């Protein structure tokens, strides 16, 4: 059994890493969008100047 | 006879119309708006990736 656990513990622990970096992504990719919208507001604000 | 040629003097100018359109909205579809950061732009889901 203790070869067989570990090896089933090893493969599950990679899936962890690998869904892990998706979250980043969302967490990157929402503050990349959040800073459009703020600079189409300073355009009509500049604008409104 | 002379009712007849005034359909066919039509009907090339309306198919030129229709295959504006529709190729048009193919374009459209693949757009790939850099602003949708939902992957429905084929762009920003590279982005992702
Ligand atoms: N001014 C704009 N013009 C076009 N698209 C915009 C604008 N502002 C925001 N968007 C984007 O349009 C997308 C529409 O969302 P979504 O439903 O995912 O795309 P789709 O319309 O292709 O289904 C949003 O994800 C957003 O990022």
């Amino acid at each position: 059994l203790l070869e067989r656990l570990l090896g089933e513990m090893e493969l599950e622990l990679i899936e962890l890493r690998r869904a892990l970096a998706q979250t980043i992504a969302t967490f990157k990719s929402t503050e990349r969008q959040r800073d459009a919208q703020q600079l189409i507001a300073q355009r009509w604000y500049e604008k409104a100047q | 006879e002379r009712k007849y040629l005034e359909l066919k003097s039509q009907k090339n100018l309306y198919l030129a119309r229709l295959k504006s359109a529709i190729a048009a909205q193919k374009i459209e579809e693949i757009a790939g708006n850099l602003d949708n950061a939902s992957a429905s732009s084929l762009f920003e889901r590279i982005e992702t990736k």
